[PDB]
């Protein structure tokens, strides 16, 4: 007994076959959900709900494992989709592809760190290919945005509500441009609030010029409809809050301890008359309410909220343009909640719903999505997720690639004219990953279903003429299509990190030769 | 295949996943069709725990019903999300579904993939929607038009004569509900239930009822005119919220220290009792109090000795409701104090029942929030009669909410039926299978319906299945004949919205239902 | 959760297999395993393995068949190949090694155009027409069709190539006495049947100084003397050597006094007769397995014969041929005929062994038996099976003709044959045959791998050497030069037979397991 004692351990080509095929499995068990013609799969959470999504990263967020590169392949997914949102659709597959045939020259005996050499250099072609590929986009037009949008979106359920999301993206989009940063304005998708309500339909969830709250009136006397209200973010509470200092009274005489019980009514009160010196309207507050003070308030008939979440009295107050108080004395008028056009609280049907409307120039703002069940919800909402993500990254860059694996036949011969070029043992590892490229086409063709290998010639074919590089393969028609009628556009960030990750987990379950379990600590 | 990466993990298959979800909602449309139709029957259920169900609407059934499958979990969801949005046709609506989904699944078995189906299906409720949106019945909120369709709704559950005893009150606490443009359902209905009597005689109560009494011997049961207290600030003792730590050195002190203790409550109930007697310098007035708090016996005795009644610790909701009554200003500060921020009553008295006290309100001049007292012999029963009732009352929101009605016995499915069945390979050919088949499913409303009625199918479906001239008419299945009916002229009716979301619901559902492949489990220990 | 659906309960817990996941995946796996499992095998520079049964049993090997034969495996597919170069083995001898090379190959790549969307049924067929060309193409790369039927040197020469395969280190010593027993023996039986050699091991005394002698060996005991006459005279029985007990329960009875001593007396003086009467046809040894007489060896020792004893049918059944005398059955009648006629028989001690010894002069040619003489009965047993293959090549050699080019050169010019054919296919099976056509690479491949020299521009030069025609240089053997060899001057040439076979006998293995999609597997 010498080492550590029952941890397994494995070495060389048992391992680099062994991360080959799980891998092979990995990729594949998601080959069928990329494209128009995707399919969409349902998950059995460990705990008893469902998640029905066609969105990869959380079909994989969703899986266990005991392979470890599977699990390095898992966030490799769930990064890209943290910086993309999709291609998770392609990614992978992508992925375990290329170490599909990179396994191949294993074989070889050939050592794997060249093959990385070339991998490297192979990428480098990869990123300048694309950028002389791209194609830069104005971003004040809206259509084209909605086109790409949909062009974007025209991979999930939602393709039968595309007209709506794509405004909705938009405008939700539009509304995020943080100036105090000079022009270096930055948008936010956690300001971006999201909120799921199962009835009603597609058609009813809206954007909405504000927030929604799913909390009430404190009071009935408080009015639930007003037209420019003045709001409080009051971070501190409504209440007498401990004397932090393990305080102490000692009374002696009868009035001191009815005295004392009226001075915390004169301590709230205080705090009443403070905030309405304002002539505020609306008062807010992540903390509870006294309902004495909240008389004091109905006194003044203002309309007063308890115990308020907190991103969302931020999204609140980056709703009204307000800022938040912890301190009703210092309070300062320029934070009065003004850029309020519509102030009320409606009935979802058993909720109270707080609506906000009509900011003058908002720029925080919650989505209001209000359809059948909310794993149909929560799953248009991911949808949603990669809609308004890629856009954002449009607004971050508007340079774009024509996709529907157009693009990646350009690369795949344009390295095949680097790989001729370029003689040496190297020169087989090149065209290898250029060989890899070609499934994603090939792989949409499946998802259609059509004759794969003579369409892909043809396509190569087609692509071997200079003069045409917008063509790639319709979603529908299985066949040949020019993208520029097509339309089917996309970010070139997108696809630089779809290639820049791809390539990432090459190199990396590469250089692998070996296994060792049991660590104990 | 994925079994590779974990052998404790579970997978399915296309072909395979897909017949167990038909086969799934197959069997669990096949029990609740027994429902839905006023001769269905309500179901009784068991708890492990050994408690009872006499329940019809099948969202209760399905959230009752332990199962595992888990497309009838997520049905169950969107149901339930339906009772939330509607209340019954939920019955209808998984019966749409599986039905839809079983149709689907004879043309898929014909190889066809459902990709297409699908989009004869989107296509399908497009025009659908569009005859549904034309087809609905403009109708004012006149009291017996609601008034059927409240008999409409309700009979799905109950005796005739039952819900015919309902439809009065429901019908009439939606008149006095509205401010004219916006209900909520919440204050001006509250639904008490005691285990009494009978359970006809459960009723409407122009006023209002509490669930507890007076706890006092001396506390006046009865009081004919009531000048109404709505408070919540507590009337029971309180120490302040800092620590406060006293001694005294004499117990003279001893008992000095006890009378100021109770100085603060005693000013409390004293200015109220000013008030009171600011107020009810007559004798014949009575004086009634609600907290939403407890009271102090010594308060108690401070109002027994003036003979006051008050009541303490109500549920946040009621005092609106009492608002809602009395026209009350419901208040914490009591110094703030004035006659007209009181509410005044034209009776009150207390009922004793069981063990438990309950309390009347009654008299209201202009009473904007009323009671569904529900009295009962069952405690199963209440709980049954309340589903109907809370049903029953949805119904009317949404039909007073829409300004228009559908007629409804399905007459409206066969009418979707031959405007759809009336539509050509306008489509791309393919998808007009789909539309077929979902045009097909349409009709099992009434199929039921004479399922459930015991007559025979096929033949009266092709009997309805008369259009009869330029007025080719909505045209009903009878329910106890099984024969052609104008729902209209017989005021057999539906809210459109129920008619609207169901369709919209149910497509969804079956689309994406159609739209998997495996079904996943991979999950840790 | 934790409770999915089944659309068919159909089985009581079994393995069914479908939509072709396991045809695509798990069916070349397995069979990559093989590939891998026996990637080292062939080879002058592949070497040895060694593995234990079930029964815990040694087996040192080269051969793939016979370690192959110690595999339960479990997966069908596996079986299939395994079984498939079993009866390819069965047929030729070495090959079992290439065939596999053949099979996994044809699989490696089949999946490729399966994924890369091929048509299972026209892969099928690609596959089938152009082993039918290959065949076709195969002939005409026939050189050196060796054809001197009884010298020792040429095929000494030729059959060194199968043993340098399996044994690359003493092929001198083992061409020639293979050489030396296929010369000894002459068409007699028809046409030198491989059975007609015996082998004995023995062990001790390295490879070196084994043997292999014109006659054939016991390792068996004797009974009295022991002595060779260049005249022997030899008695066969299949008989038992004793009295011919009645198989019916025959009881002797007596009724009187004197029939004791008679009795005893007369069954003496009888066997004596008996022997007698066999001496006096001169027969110097007599041979049995059968239970034997104790007073006749007594007698036998009298008149000082040699005796044979637990011989088995086959033993008999050799000692009979060698001698060419016939057995008997009946124990009396030492037929001048029928009686056996040796150079020298006798006892010999090797190896602490007990020996008996067939020395043999056969002009009409004899079923002759080879010495193993050495340390590791492992390494014999290895050893034999290899000595044993060059036979049946040599056998099959024997057969009809036409050595050809070993050392993969001749797949090389294959390849190219087909490679070019394949562009005159054209449509969408012209992949499948070229793909088929690149897979012939492996067994050079393998070569290389076996040679741990960088393969691919290995393949390039001799791929380069090849576009002129120079069918018979191919692969080296050596670090040093790590680039080429020509062939035939290295006589490394092989059966046009054996070759064309396991081609089609791997191609039959494979359009059958690439035949089959789904699978159902009962509970073992």
């Amino acid at each position: 007994l010498v080492l550590s004692q029952n941890t397994k351990r494995e070495s060389g080509r048992k391992v680099q076959s062994g991360n080959i095929n799980a891998a092979k499995t990995i990729a594949d068990i998601i080959r069928t959900c990329l494209g128009p013609k995707s399919m969409m799969k349902m998950l059995l959470d460990p705990m008893g709900g469902i998640v029905m999504t066609n969105d990869g990263n959380a079909i994989l967020r969703e899986i266990q494992v005991q392979h470890p590169a599977a699990k390095s392949m898992i966030e490799i997914s769930r990064t890209q989709d943290e910086e993309v949102g999709d291609g998770t659709t392609s990614v992978i597959i992508l992925a375990g592809e290329m170490l599909s045939v990179a396994e191949h020259f294993l074989e070889q005996q050939m050592h794997p760190t060249v093959v990385i050499s070339a991998y490297r250099k192979a990428l480098d072609d990869m990123i300048s290919t694309l950028k002389k590929i791209s194609i830069p986009v104005d971003i004040s037009d809206s259509d084209m945005m909605l086109n790409i949008i949909n062009s974007s979106i025209t991979t999930k359920a939602i393709s039968r509500w595309s007209s709506l999301a794509c405004n909705i993206a938009l405008d939700a989009v539009k509304m995020v441009q943080f100036e105090e940063n000079g022009r270096k304005e930055i948008d936010i998708k956690k300001y971006a609030r999201v909120e799921k309500i199962p009835g009603g339909i597609i058609e009813d969830s809206c954007v909405l010029r504000g927030v929604m709250i799913n909390k009430d009136v404190t009071h009935p006397r408080m009015r639930r409809y007003i037209k420019n209200p003045r709001i409080v973010l009051l971070d501190s509470s409504l209440e007498y809050k401990k004397g932090e200092s393990q305080t102490d009274i000692e009374i002696t005489r009868e009035e001191d301890f009815t005295r004392i019980l009226q001075m915390e009514e004169e301590y709230i009160q205080q705090l009443c008359e403070d905030i309405i010196q304002l002539k505020p309207d609306v008062v807010i507050t992540e903390k509870g309410i006294s309902d004495l003070a909240q008389h004091y308030l109905m006194r003044a008939n203002i309309t007063a909220i308890r115990r308020v979440r907190k991103t969302d009295n931020n999204r609140i107050a980056r709703a009204c343009g307000a800022r938040i108080v912890s301190r009703p004395e210092e309070l300062r008028e320029d934070d009065v909640g003004t850029g309020a056009g519509l102030l009320e609280i409606k009935k979802i049907g058993d909720e109270y719903f707080t609506f906000i409307t009509d900011c003058k120039d908002p720029k925080a703002c919650t989505i209001l999505l209000r359809g059948a069940s909310k794993e149909i919800l929560s799953e248009v909402e991911r949808n949603l997720q990669d809609a308004m993500q890629v856009c954002r990254n449009v607004l971050l860059d508007p340079q774009l690639v024509p996709g529907g694996g157009a693009s990646e036949m350009a690369v795949a011969h344009a390295l095949t004219e680097k790989s001729k070029a370029m003689t040496g043992v190297e020169q087989w590892p090149y065209r290898a990953v250029a060989q890899a490229l070609e499934v994603i086409p090939r792989t949409l063709i499946q998802n259609c279903g059509a004759s794969t290998i003579r369409l892909l010639t043809s396509l190569r074919a087609k692509h071997t003429q200079e003069n045409c590089e917008t063509w790639g393969v319709n979603g529908e028609t299985g066949t040949l299509v020019d993208m520029k009628e097509l339309g089917i556009w996309e970010p070139l960030a997108v696809k630089l990190q779809t290639y820049k990750t791809a390539v990432e987990t090459a190199v990396l379950l590469l250089r692998i030769d070996d296994i060792v379990s049991g660590h104990k600590k | 295949a994925v079994k590779t990466l974990n052998p404790k993990a579970e997978v399915a298959r296309a072909q395979a996943a897909l017949a167990v979800n038909i086969s799934a909602a197959r069997g669990l449309q096949d029990v609740l069709r027994t429902n839905l139709g006023p001769k269905g029957t309500m179901k009784m259920l068991v708890s492990g725990a050994g408690d009872i169900k006499l329940t019809k609407d099948g969202n209760v059934l399905l959230h009752e019903m332990q199962i595992q499958h888990p497309t009838a979990s997520l049905i169950a969801k969107v149901a339930t999300a339906q009772d939330d949005i509607t209340g019954d046709g939920t019955t209808s609506n998984v019966l749409i579904i599986g039905e839809l989904l079983k149709q689907a699944d004879l043309y898929i078995s014909e190889g066809l993939h459902p990709r297409i189906i699908t989009e004869g299906f989107e296509a399908a409720k497009e025009k659908a929607l569009q005859f549904l949106e034309e087809v609905k019945v403009s109708r004012e909120m006149d009291r017996e038009t609601l008034i059927d369709v409240a008999r409409t709704s309700l009979r799905t559950k109950v005796h005739a004569e039952l819900a015919d005893v309902l439809t009065e009150a429901v019908v009439d606490s939606i008149l006095a509900i509205k401010k004219q443009d916006e209900p909520i359902d919440l204050f001006m209905i509250e639904i008490m239930e005691m285990k009494h009597k009978s359970e006809t005689d459960t009723s409407l109560i122009r006023g209002l009822v509490l669930d507890h009494g007076a706890r006092h011997p001396d506390m006046k049961k009865r009081v004919e005119d009531a000048y109404i207290l709505t408070c919540n600030v507590s009337l029971e003792y309180e120490k302040t919220e800092v620590n406060s730590g006293f001694f005294y050195k004499s117990a003279e002190e001893r008992e000095k220290l006890v009378k100021a203790e109770r100085k603060f409550i005693e000013d409390r109930v004293k200015k109220i009792i000013e008030l009171k007697r600011k107020v009810c310098g007559d004798s014949d007035k009575g004086f009634v109090v609600i907290n939403q708090k407890g009271i102090d016996p010594f308060s108690l005795d401070a109002l027994s000795k003036e003979g006051i009644v008050a009541l303490r610790r109500a549920k946040r909701r009621n005092m609106e409701r009492l608002t809602l009554a009395c026209g009350g200003v419901a208040l914490n500060s009591f110094d703030d104090l004035s006659p007209d921020c009181l509410g005044h009553a034209g009776l009150v008295y207390e009922y004793t029942l069981g063990e438990e006290k309950f309390t009347f309100i009654e008299k209201c001049n202009n009473p904007r929030s009323v009671t569904l007292l529900i009295k009962g012999p069952n405690k199963h029963t209440l709980t049954q009669i309340k589903d109907a009732v809370r049903d029953g009352l949805r119904a009317v929101k949404n039909a007073i909410d829409d300004g228009c009605v559908v007629p409804g016995a399905g007459a409206v499915e066969v009418a979707m039926a031959e405007a759809l069945i009336k539509h050509k390979p306008s489509v791309k050919g393919r998808a007009q299978l789909g539309v077929q088949a979902f045009a097909d499913a349409l009709l099992i409303i009434p199929k039921v319906l004479a399922q459930n009625s015991g007559f025979d199918l096929q033949e009266t479906l092709v009997k309805i299945q008369a259009e009869h001239s330029e007025s080719g008419q909505l045209v009903g299945v009878d329910l106890n004949t099984g024969e052609p009916m104008v729902a209209a002229e017989v005021g057999v009716w539906d809210n459109y919205c129920v008619k609207k979301q169901l369709l919209h619901s149910c497509t969804v559902i079956a689309t994406n239902i159609l739209l998997v492949d495996e079904i996943m489990r991979a999950g840790m220990s | 959760p934790k409770a999915p659906g089944f659309a068919q309960m159909l089985k009581e817990g079994a393995k069914h297999f479908s939509g072709l996941e396991e045809a695509v995946y798990r069916n070349i796996q397995a069979c990559k395993e093989l590939a891998q499992t026996t990637r080292t095998a062939y080879g002058p520079n592949g070497m040895n393995k060694m593995v234990i049964n079930h029964l815990e049993k040694l087996f040192v090997t080269n051969d793939a068949a016979t370690i192959l034969r110690e595999l339960e495996v479990q997966h069908p597919a596996a079986k299939m190949i395994v079984m498939a170069s079993h009866m390819q083995e069965q047929e030729v001898g070495d090959g079992t090694n290439f065939v596999l090379v053949f099979a996994g190959a044809l699989l490696e790549l089949a999946e490729e155009l399966l994924r890369i969307g091929l048509s299972v049924s026209e892969v099928i067929e690609g596959y089938e027409i152009a082993c039918r060309k290959a065949h076709e193409i195969l002939p005409n790369l026939v050189c050196c069709s060796a054809k001197n039927l009884r010298d020792i040197d040429e095929v000494s020469s030729l059959l060194r190539t199968s043993i340098m395969s399996k044994q690359y280190g003493n092929e001198v010593f083992l061409a020639k006495l293979i050489a030396q027993a296929c010369v000894s023996i002459f068409p007699d039986s028809g046409h030198f049947n491989v059975d007609n050699i015996r082998v004995c091991k023995i062990l001790g005394s390295g490879i070196s100084s084994s043997s292999v002698l014109h006659g054939m060996v016991f390792k068996k005991e004797t009974e009295g003397d022991v002595t060779s006459v260049k005249d022997a005279k030899i008695a066969v029985y299949s008989c038992p050597f004793d009295g011919m007990i009645t198989e019916t329960k025959g009881t002797v009875l007596i009724k009187t006094a004197e029939e004791l001593m008679n009795f005893s007396k007369g069954e003496e003086n009888l066997m004596d007769a008996q022997v007698k009467a066999i001496a006096d046809t001169g027969a110097n040894v007599v041979v049995t397995g059968g239970k034997v007489a104790d007073m006749a060896l007594h007698y036998a020792n009298k008149y000082n014969i040699m005796l044979v004893r637990l011989n088995s049918k086959w033993d008999l059944r050799r000692l009979c041929k060698t001698v060419g005398a016939t057995a008997l059955p009946r124990l009396t009648p030492p037929v001048l005929e029928e009686m056996g006629h040796c150079d020298s028989v006798y006892l010999s001690e090797v190896g602490d062994t007990q020996v008996v010894v067939f020395k043999h002069e056969k002009e009409d040619g004899a079923i002759s038996t080879i010495v193993l003489r050495g340390s590791t009965d492992n390494l014999m047993d290895d050893i034999e099976r290899a000595v044993d293959d060059g036979v049946n090549t040599f056998k099959v050699l024997t057969r009809d003709k036409r050595l050809v080019p070993g050392g993969g050169a001749t797949e090389i010019e294959l390849a190219k044959q087909i490679t070019s054919y394949g562009e005159t296919c054209p449509g969408l099976e012209q992949y499948a045959i070229k793909k088929f056509a690149e897979a012939f690479e492996a067994i050079p491949r393998a070569l290389a791998e076996n040679s741990g020299v960088k393969a691919n521009e290995v393949i390039s030069k001799l791929y380069a050497v090849h576009q002129e025609g120079n069918k018979n240089v191919g692969l080296d053997i050596e670090a040093e030069v790590p680039a080429v060899k020509d062939m035939l001057e290295a006589g490394i040439l092989d059966t046009y037979l054996g070759k064309y076979w396991a081609i089609k006998l791997a191609t039959n293995a494979a359009v059958t397991v690439l035949r089959v999609d789904q699978i159902i597997m009962a509970k073992p």
